[PDB]
């Protein structure tokens, strides 16, 4: 994964991340901004506007959950793959979410991280976090092969 | 094509962008070279090292076009059309990169304009860039 | 946006597809689903055993669909739109898939027209199918 | 990845595969069909038209070169990380090629074989190539990740 000096950077930084609320807004931000995504989330309720989504209570709790996986992936960078085993099965082989979309969410996450933390999330941090989401793109993708 | 609501939403957000067009240009520029190193290859003659003369020129020339785009949205096919000639026949840029700058911008806005960067706005800058991008890649086809 | 060669290529090729289209669209899909399984969720209704006249009657209106688009090459924006909205607003089809269909369609023309599938053709038809996909996404709302 | 019936199916086929002309046609094709691939093949000569690189000798020659290196791994479908370790390297740190183009030439090769083999190259058949081309691809992309 990452030069252990690099790890200490993605790590020292998650320390100050309010995973909860990033979580809500991430999934929302994705749902609003990559409409097709919705389709997999249509048991959630009404997602017909911005507000619909950003407000919807389901979106919110399903987001705390989806940063948890990260907050969690973070603990175990060195073997993302393994740590992700199950979720990787869940998405691929009975949800059937094309892996392009682990990226998209990957990225939106970044975008929400940059909003939360300003120019404090420098590009040297971000260059890091973008592997972290590239890698969490990689573990969730696996069972496609 | 872009919904009226979006159109309005750029102008605002990029209205904010303000006299800062080409700092944010150099900032998206540089977030992209690091988080996507591959993309350096296209810019060989540069001195990419932080805040480098020439990146800042690219910083601005880019962001100035974007600007000119934010001008006439109804015709992005045309007011960018010169750049589609270059970017594809002279340079030949693999499309993938276009997203990567796109993404680069999206962030950079957020780093500096949290409060304007609402979701319906983020949705928007994007639909704008995805827009932008295609224009710049018309000629591959 | 295309050429004249291009159009003259799409055409002839698709005239040498001719009354086969229906039987080929057919094939298109079978390869598609069978190669990239995740295209089968877009059809939970479907019988997906070889032949299923569900499949067959579909490969057709795809081919009737395209046949319409080959015909109106000089303006795909308009003639298609009706189809675009559905494939997005309704269906909500992760744009990624049309890359997977184009390719299937070709591989399908590929063994059905060797002494026809010269580079420029493969260059034209792909290119063609690019615009078709890039219409059925035009409305990314 | 590759069942007992798969791992053979392909190589009973591959056996009848004219490995040599395919690559040269495959190649000009990535090149004719997808202009932005020409940046890396600058120093190759006239490419200015399909004819050019449908008859260009280095193309012709690098076509096969690739295929061998392809078709060797066709015979190695267990360890591709391995087989492609320092091809993955040359293509990443050196040539610096965007992973998608793998998937391109990939597909493209599949079209090639499906012109050379007609009705004979069934939906069954290629469905199996799909996850070889794609197989070979994450291999070539490893020495980024
Ligand atoms: C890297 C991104 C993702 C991570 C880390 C992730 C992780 C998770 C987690 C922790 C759960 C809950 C576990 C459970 O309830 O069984 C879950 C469920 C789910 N995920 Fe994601 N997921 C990701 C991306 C996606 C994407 C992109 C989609 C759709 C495009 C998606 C669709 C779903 C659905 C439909 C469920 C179940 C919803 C429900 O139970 O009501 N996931 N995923
Ligand atoms: C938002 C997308 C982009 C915009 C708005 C944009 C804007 C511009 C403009 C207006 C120019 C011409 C300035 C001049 O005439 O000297 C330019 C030059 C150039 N662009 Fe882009 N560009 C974009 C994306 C990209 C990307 C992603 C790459 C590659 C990663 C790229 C590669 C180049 C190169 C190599 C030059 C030549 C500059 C030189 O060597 O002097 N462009 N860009
Ligand atoms: C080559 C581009 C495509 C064309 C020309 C096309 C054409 C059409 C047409 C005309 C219809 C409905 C009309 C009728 O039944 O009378 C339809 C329905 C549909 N298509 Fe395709 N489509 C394309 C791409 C795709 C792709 C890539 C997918 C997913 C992999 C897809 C999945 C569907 C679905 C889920 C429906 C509605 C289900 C149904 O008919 O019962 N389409 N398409
Ligand atoms: C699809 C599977 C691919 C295979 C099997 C492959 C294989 C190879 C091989 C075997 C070599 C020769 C190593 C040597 O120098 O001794 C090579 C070099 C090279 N590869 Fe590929 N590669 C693949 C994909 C790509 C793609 C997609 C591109 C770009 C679009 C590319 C660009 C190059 C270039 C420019 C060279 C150096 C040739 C020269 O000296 O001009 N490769 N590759």
């Amino acid at each position: 994964m990452l030069t252990a000096e690099e790890k200490a950077a993605v790590t020292g930084f998650w320390g100050k991340v309010k995973v909860d609320e990033v979580g809500a807004e991430a999934l929302g931000r994705l749902l609003v901004v990559y409409p097709w995504t919705q389709r997999f989330f249509e048991h959630f309720g009404d997602l017909s506007s911005a507000d619909a989504v950003m407000n919807n209570a389901k979106v919110k709790a399903h987001g705390k959950k989806v940063l948890d996986s990260f907050s969690n992936g973070m603990k175990h960078l060195d073997d993302l793959k393994g740590t992700f085993a199950q979720l990787s099965e869940l998405h691929c082989d009975k949800l059937h979410v094309d892996p392009e979309n682990f990226k998209l969410l990957g990225n939106v996450l970044v975008v929400v991280l940059a909003r939360h933390h300003g120019s404090e999330f420098t590009p040297l941090l971000q260059a890091e976090f973008q592997k972290v989401v590239a890698g969490v793109a990689n573990a969730l993708a696996h069972r496609y092969h | 094509v872009l919904s009226a609501a979006d159109k309005s939403n750029v102008k605002a957000a990029w209205g904010k962008v303000g006299g800062n067009a080409g700092a944010y240009g150099a900032e998206a520029l540089e977030r992209m070279f690091l988080s996507f190193p591959t993309t350096k290859t296209y810019f060989p003659h540069f001195d990419l090292s932080h805040g480098s003369a020439q990146v800042k020129g690219h910083g601005e020339k880019v962001a100035a076009a974007l600007t000119k785009a934010v001008g006439h949205l109804d015709d992005l096919p045309g007011t960018l059309s010169d750049l589609s000639d270059l970017h594809a026949h002279k340079l030949r840029v693999d499309p993938v990169n276009f997203k990567l700058l796109s993404h680069s911008l999206l962030v950079t806005l957020a780093c500096h304009l949290p409060n304007d960067f609402t979701p319906a706005v983020h949705a928007s800058l994007d639909k704008f860039l995805a827009n932008v991008s295609t224009v710049l890649t018309s000629k591959y086809r």
